[PDB]
């Protein structure tokens, strides 16, 4: 034959396949050598990481083409998704790297899944086929099922991956149930591009099966996303797993989510726009009013980030929401991005404080900042962008979602947005609130045998590589722009 | 090229009588073992329709693939639970469960409310440059080979990946 | 090399017909085809050959040779998803009766395959014998294929 | 004939799998529900390619590769599960309410 | 006839191909093989016994109907005894202290 | 048609247990008594009733059997078109079949293969 139909498509998804060649080449060293190296680990992982950024960044300027025969679309809109995806893996490897060999377990397992995870991330942000936007979330919540839990001994770890597990099966069955649906009553076209023309060659664009395909899907997308009554299997595995994958699973889960729902509700959905419009408007409405309000009755820390995180997932649904027009998409990005600095960052503080300290209820937060007042001021840095305080990221970020929304008409779901975003401040200030405490008598032995230690750590440098953004990207909000309106 | 009309018919409802004495039995079961061979029928059972429908090589497929898991199932369900307990015997009846049983309802009517009332023959009279084979490829798993290995290739790596990926966390999570 | 590669004939005396295989090949049931052989080893390498029911007494009853050939080609002989193109056509005279024999090749975006397919008109039917090799190996295969597509008769039944 | 009765079944499925995913008090019978669903779905493109798709056989492409990803699961738990029973020595899953 | 199947044999002479095919292997046939059987039962080398078993592998459906109209138990040892009340003629002349493996030849059986 | 002789031989293979049983039922006596139907423990009686509950690391090849059926199914497609088309497929299946000699390279190591 040729073998080069596949050689030259094969080259589209070149950064993937770095991705799966030191894959390889980690768990074939592991396999063959008895000794473990955490620098080599590191090392690998990190060349991984930051090899497949530079052939995507190669990538950024060639045409947009479909490969792989309708299975994998290249445009501007899925790169830059993609390196949202492969920056979160490159600022969550050294969040793992030590937590995990703290923890005294195997290490190149977990770098295994977390570079799986990433591998099914980046083939989720362009999947221009229905089986391809099936079996690459399978790349993802197989890992994220096999992580949460890889934990394996704390009681708290069984039960979070038992109730992923069966929230993740319950989910992603009724999405491929709406794709069965929506494949039968369009004439057999499972393309992305392809349905809606297949859709009216059978004249079923208003069939009621097509309802049942929407449903079945927002469905099975909002539980990955989790705005809404799809957010209950959020707090309990934040609760429960280890933090370096709680917080991949914060950042990297809604990237790929967000890539998904934007290209399975405009390409094959755009004929049926008043509905699942209804739909994320109710889905983005509960999930503010829902994550903001039980968010402020938190005793720990995980739990009240995974009440954060269900709560600003409903300002970039707004994006979604007012659609490409009135900017929309560009406003999903430009958030998404500032969202990724905050949560790391507001994760690789507690990851520190946690090592440092062993505890996870917010009570043990008093007094951190006459401990160590670097981590105190960038904890409180990170919760503060995470409210939408003026001079950090999340201000500009919730006002460039908010004057689409206006733009666009939506002034409920603005005036909402605000309204949870005043509920957002006492906590993340709450936090801090803890932190300035000079009482010894409030402050809990967790903290007061607090060794900071005459060496810098690896999470310090990632979050050092964040703080400074989440706060010095504020000018830059004219740089971002103009590369996510770019896209179409 | 299929079975006589009647025949196919006797065979779609007695094949769906069985795997809904065999779903029941998998609903109803308080014994892992028992519920777990119910579970068998109706594997079986899904094969058979395989096979009945047009599907010689998804049913082969279905029987080899279910039957290593559904064996699988029974090994850790022996070895994951109390003693064999044939006295268990159809678990109790809760509020719990009856409140389900409604809500299932509901979505069962639902989506049988949607079925019943569209013309499914209407699209497939709609659909006909979609039915017609490439006379050279007489052997239907040839053209499922053939599109398995063109059509999906990203996919065919993809779930290699996975399965590696899921071989190394199960032994990695459920050794001693 | 020997002689060349030895053929066999098949003749249906009931259905009024005749062709010649090469002898390597093995019978098979092709799907609805009245007769039909195969190669042992080799995929997509067979000869064929159904007739239908007809009230024409010749080929010539058909209409223009190659505007007819041509919409059996893109209609009948091909999936909508092959794209197809005729290399070369051909008519030959025997006892009265024409034979109609074109190479065509589809391609379709997962394979390819070249077929040598006469046509003729008599007993009341209408036979559309076919040759069939893959691309990729019909440049080696093309003349010992087309004796076959060259050997194909028709008589009174 | 009454191909359509099979549609019926497989949303049958569905259900008595979704019943059968929620009132679990054992998640080995969890994980059965599960394979349930996924049979339904797998059902529903069987027979949406026999219908639709006899030349791509697209439905039974996705049919093969949903069979794959519930073995995957079907591997990935038990394993999980004997994690849970090698530390907790129990398997009912409404019992384990500590994460609330 | 149909089309798909082509020069087929005229069916008097498929009957009667197939008649005396179910001649030979029903009633000609085992019965030579249980004779070989019965006698040559102890001559056997590995080669005539595999060879044996084979072809009581392949007529066997023509030795179940045989076998229940046939008896193979041994003969009395004078070739005088015409009824078990029969008495021999002189009670020497047979043979008596046939041996076994370790210490006979085959002509003690 | 290829297909009806499947299922009349499917009906059949499954109609003779149950001649068998009935033939049984209708020819066997039935002479059932309190120490007949007693569990058989080699004479002595038998104590509580079965079950064993194997270890884990007995039984962890099963896991690896469920993925090991699943790559094997999927070769047999590839095998059908390994002719009909070329080079192309077997650079394809070559790194389904590294994948899974990795695989059970890791479980070789890692002593799931263990016993
Ligand atoms: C208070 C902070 C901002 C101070 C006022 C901003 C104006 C600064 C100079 C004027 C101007 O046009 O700057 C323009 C700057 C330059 O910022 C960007 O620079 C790019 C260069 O590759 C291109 O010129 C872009 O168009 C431009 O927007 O716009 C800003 O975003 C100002 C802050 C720059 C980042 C500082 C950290
Ligand atoms: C590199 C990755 C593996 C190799 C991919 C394909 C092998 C390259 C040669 C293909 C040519 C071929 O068909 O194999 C030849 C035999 O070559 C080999 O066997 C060489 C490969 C050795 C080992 C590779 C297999 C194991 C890995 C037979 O010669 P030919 O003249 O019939 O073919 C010529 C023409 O290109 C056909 O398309
Ligand atoms: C944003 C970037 C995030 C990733 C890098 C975080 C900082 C890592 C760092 O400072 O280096 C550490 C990692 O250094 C290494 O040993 C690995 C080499 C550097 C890896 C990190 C950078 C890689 C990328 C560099 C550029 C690309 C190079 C490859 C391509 C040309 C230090 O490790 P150590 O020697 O102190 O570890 C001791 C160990 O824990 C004891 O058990
Ligand atoms: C193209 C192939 C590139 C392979 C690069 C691997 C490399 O640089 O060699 C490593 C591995 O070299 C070795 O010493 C191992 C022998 C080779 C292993 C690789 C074989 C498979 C390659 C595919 C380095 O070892 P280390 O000092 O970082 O420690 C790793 C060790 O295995 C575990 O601690
Ligand atoms: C943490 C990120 C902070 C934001 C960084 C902002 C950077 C400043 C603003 C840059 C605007 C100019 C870039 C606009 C698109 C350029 C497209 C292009 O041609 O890119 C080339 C250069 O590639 C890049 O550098 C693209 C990276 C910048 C765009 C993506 C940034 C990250 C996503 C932000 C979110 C292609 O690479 P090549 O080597 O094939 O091309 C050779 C030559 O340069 C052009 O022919
Ligand atoms: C003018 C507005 C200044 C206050 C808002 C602000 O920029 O954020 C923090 C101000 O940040 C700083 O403290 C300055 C250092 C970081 C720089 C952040 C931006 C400073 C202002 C930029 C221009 C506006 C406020 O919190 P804090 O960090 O003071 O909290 C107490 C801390 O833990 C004590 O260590
Ligand atoms: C082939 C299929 C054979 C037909 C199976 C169903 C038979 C008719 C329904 C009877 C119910 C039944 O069989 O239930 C048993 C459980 O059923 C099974 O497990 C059989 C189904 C497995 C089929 C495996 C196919 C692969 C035991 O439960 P019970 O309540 O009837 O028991 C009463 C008492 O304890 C005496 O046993």
């Amino acid at each position: 034959k040729a073998f080069h139909l596949l050689l030259f498509d094969g080259s589209l998804i070149f950064p993937e396949c770095i991705l799966i060649f030191g894959l390889i080449l980690l768990l074939m060293i592991d396999s063959t050598s008895d000794q473990k190296d955490i620098p080599w680990l590191y090392f690998i992982s990190s060349t991984s990481l930051v090899m497949s950024i530079t052939a995507l960044l190669f990538r950024w300027r060639e045409e947009p083409m479909i490969s792989f025969s309708g299975n994998f679309q290249t445009n501007n809109f899925n790169e830059i998704f993609q390196f949202l995806i492969l920056l979160c893996s490159t600022l969550c490897i050294p969040l793992s790297v030590e937590y995990i060999e703290c923890t005294e377990m195997a290490l190149t397992e977990f770098l295994l899944f977390i570079l799986t995870a990433t591998l099914g991330g980046m083939f989720l942000c362009g999947a221009n086929d229905l089986i391809t936007i099936f079996v690459a979330p399978e790349c993802f919540s197989l890992c994220s099922y096999l992580l949460s839990g890889y934990t394996k001994k704390d009681v708290r770890s069984n039960e979070a991956t038992t109730k992923y597990l069966l929230m993740g099966g319950a989910s992603s069955s009724i999405l491929v149930h709406g794709f069965s649906w929506l494949y039968g009553s369009s004439g057999g076209e499972i393309e992305l591009q392809e349905i809606v023309n297949g859709l009216i060659n059978t004249q079923m664009y208003n069939s009621p099966g097509i309802s049942i395909a929407l449903i079945f899907i927002t469905v099975g997308i909002g539980f990955k996303l989790s705005p809404a009554p799809s957010h209950q299997w959020t707090p309990d595995v934040y609760e429960g797993s280890p933090t370096p994958v709680v917080a991949f699973l914060s950042v990297t889960s809604k990237v790929a989510a967000s890539a998904s729902a934007t290209r399975i509700f405009d390409i094959p959905f755009y004929f049926s726009s008043n509905e699942w419009h209804l739909l994320l408007e109710i889905l983005a409405i509960l999930s503010m009013i829902l994550g903001n309000l039980i968010a402020i009755t938190q005793t720990s820390m995980k739990r009240m980030l995974a009440y954060s995180s269900i709560g600003q997932i409903g300002y970039v649904i707004i994006g979604i929401i007012v659609g490409d027009s009135n900017d929309g998409y560009a406003s999903m990005i430009t958030y998404m991005l500032f969202y990724i600095s905050m949560n790391l960052g507001t994760f690789a503080c507690i990851v520190l404080f946690g090592l440092r300290t062993g505890t996870d209820n917010i009570r043990d937060y008093a007094g951190l900042y006459t401990k160590d007042p670097f981590l105190a001021l960038s904890l409180a840095l990170c919760l503060l962008s995470l409210g939408g305080l003026p001079p950090l990221a999340g201000f500009f970020g919730k006002i460039y979602l908010f004057w689409c929304g206006w733009q666009a008409g939506l002034y409920f779901l603005v005036l909402i947005g605000l309204l949870t975003s005043v509920l957002s401040i006492y906590y993340y200030l709450k936090i801090i609130k803890l932190l300035m405490t000079g009482r010894n008598q409030e402050i809990t032995p967790h903290v007061r045998n607090y060794r900071r230690s005459p060496l810098r750590s690896k999470n310090s440098i990632e979050f050092s590589m964040i703080v400074c953004v989440i706060a010095s990207t504020i000018p830059g909000i004219s740089m971002n722009p103009i590369i996510t309106i770019a896209q179409d | 090229m299929d079975l006589p009309g009647p025949i196919h018919d006797f065979l779609l409802v007695f094949l769906g009588s069985g795997l809904i004495l065999g779903a029941l039995g998998v609903v109803l079961f308080t014994n892992p073992i028992f519920s777990a061979f119910s579970l068998g029928l109706v594997l079986v059972c899904i094969s058979l329709f395989y096979i009945l429908a047009n599907s010689h090589f998804v049913a082969s497929a279905q029987l080899l693939i279910y039957v290593g898991a559904i064996n699988v199932l029974i090994i850790f369900s022996v070895m994951f639970m109390s003693g064999p307990e044939y006295d268990k015997k159809f678990q109790l009846w809760t509020v719990g469960d009856g409140v389900t049983s409604l809500v299932c309802i509901s979505l069962f009517v639902s989506l049988i409310s949607t079925i019943l009332n569209t013309s499914w023959y209407g699209i497939i009279w709609t659909t006909k440059s979609n039915q017609i084979l490439e006379q050279d490829l007489i052997n239907a798993s040839q053209q499922i080979g053939i599109h398995l290995s063109t059509d999906f290739f990203l996919p065919f790596e993809l779930i290699s990946i996975i399965l590696l990926v899921s071989l190394i966390g199960a032994i990695a999570v459920a050794r001693q | 090399k020997e002689t060349p590669e030895r053929y066999t004939a098949f003749v249906d005396k009931a259905d009024g017909y005749s062709y010649v295989y090469p002898s390597d090949w093995r019978e098979f049931d092709f799907r609805a085809h009245d007769s039909a052989f195969k190669d042992r080893y080799l995929q997509l390498q067979n000869v064929r050959l159904s007739f239908i029911p007809t009230d024409k007494n010749d080929v010539h009853d058909l209409g223009p040779m190659e505007d007819v050939i041509q919409t059996l080609v893109k209609n009948i002989l091909a999936a909508p998803n092959q794209m197809t193109d005729i290399r070369e056509i051909q008519e030959r005279s025997v006892d009265g009766k024409n034979y109609w024999t074109f190479e065509y090749n589809l391609t379709s975006p997962n394979f390819s395959v070249t077929h040598f397919t006469t046509l003729a008109i008599a007993n009341g039917r209408y036979y559309t014998l076919t040759v069939s090799a893959n691309e990729r190996r019909w440049k080696r295969y093309r003349n010992k294929l087309k004796v076959v597509a060259d050997s194909f008769k028709v008589f009174e039944i | 004939m009454i191909l359509e009765h099979v549609l019926v079944l497989s949303a049958f499925l569905f259900s008595i799998g979704i019943y059968g995913l929620v009132t679990s008090r054992n998640l080995v019978r969890a994980l059965m529900c599960l394979e349930l669903i996924l049979n339904a779905v797998n059902l529903n493109f069987v027979t949406f390619s026999d219908f639709f798709d006899s030349r791509q056989l697209k439905g039974n492409i996705f049919s093969i590769f949903v069979i794959a990803i519930a073995a995957a699961e079907a591997a990935i738990g038990p394993a999980i599960v004997s994690s849970i029973y090698r530390n907790r020595k129990s398997i009912r899953i409404n019992q384990s309410n500590l994460l609330n | 006839a149909v089309t798909g199947v082509n020069n087929q044999e005229d069916l008097i002479w498929v009957l009667l191909k197939a008649g005396v095919v179910g001649f030979c292997y029903f009633l000609i046939m085992p019965p030579i093989i249980m004779n070989w059987l019965r006698i040559r039962w102890y001559r056997r080398n590995l080669l005539e016994m595999y060879f044996q078993f084979m072809f009581v592998f392949i007529f066997f459906p023509g030795i179940l109907v045989w076998a229940p109209f046939l008896n193979f138990r041994k003969f009395p040892r004078d070739p005088t005894m015409k009824y078990p009340w029969s008495k021999p003629e002189n009670p020497s002349e047979v043979k008596g202290g046939f041996l076994k493996y370790p210490w006979a030849t085959i002509e003690d059986y | 048609y290829e297909y009806d002789i499947f299922w009349a031989f499917l009906i059949i293979s499954s109609v003779i247990p149950i001649l068998a049983f009935l033939f049984s039922g209708i020819l066997a006596p039935i002479s059932k008594g309190p120490e007949k139907l007693s569990s058989y423990e080699s004479g002595i009686e038998p104590m509580g009733d079965a079950w064993l509950q194997f270890r884990i690391r007995y039984y962890m090849f099963a896991l690896v059997f469920v993925v090991f059926d699943v790559e094997t199914v999927f070769l047999y497609p590839w095998a059908m078109s390994f002719d009909i088309l070329g080079v192309s497929v077997f650079i394809e299946a070559l790194i389904f079949v590294l994948i899974l000699i990795v695989g059970l390279v890791y479980a070789w190591r890692k002593g799931a293969l263990e016993w």
